[PDB]
């Protein structure tokens, strides 16, 4: 896998 | 679980797409699964997440209303319905396991190459 950060500001 | 994406394309603004996130036909109802995207010049962001055990769904403010994340009765696919697409929605879209649908900045295992969505007139 591509082991990568992402931002989650979901509600 | 090794998930991958399908359903991209180039659509005109105002159109729609349905993306699919699958793991070889295995059922997904145990997992929490996020849909993410990485647009040109932008940080990779989570746009929608489903907690399948608890029946919760989460949306980024930029997509709420327009996007929905769901399974159907087969439970083999996490769909992303994307309505009223705008140029700003152009990105590679990725899916991954997102335990708890946590907010913040975590690392994910992106097993798929993503699916390109281009919204262009």
């Amino acid at each position: 896998p591509d082991r990568k950060a992402a931002v989650s500001h979901w509600q | 679980v090794q998930l991958v994406e399908s359903g991209g394309g180039l659509v005109q603004p105002g159109g729609s797409l349905t993306l699919s996130c699958t793991a070889s036909g295995f059922t997904l109802d145990h997992y929490d699964i996020g849909w993410f995207r990485q647009a040109p010049g932008k940080e990779r962001e989570g746009v929608s997440c489903i907690n399948n055990s608890d029946d919760d769904t989460y949306y980024a403010d930029s997509v709420k209303g327009r996007f929905t994340i769901f399974m159907n009765n087969a439970k083999d696919t996490v769909y992303l319905q994307m309505n009223s697409l705008k140029p700003e929605d152009t990105a590679i879209y990725y899916c991954a396991e997102a335990r708890g649908c946590k907010r913040g900045r975590y690392e994910y295992d992106f097993w798929g190459q993503g699916t390109q969505v281009t919204v262009s007139s």
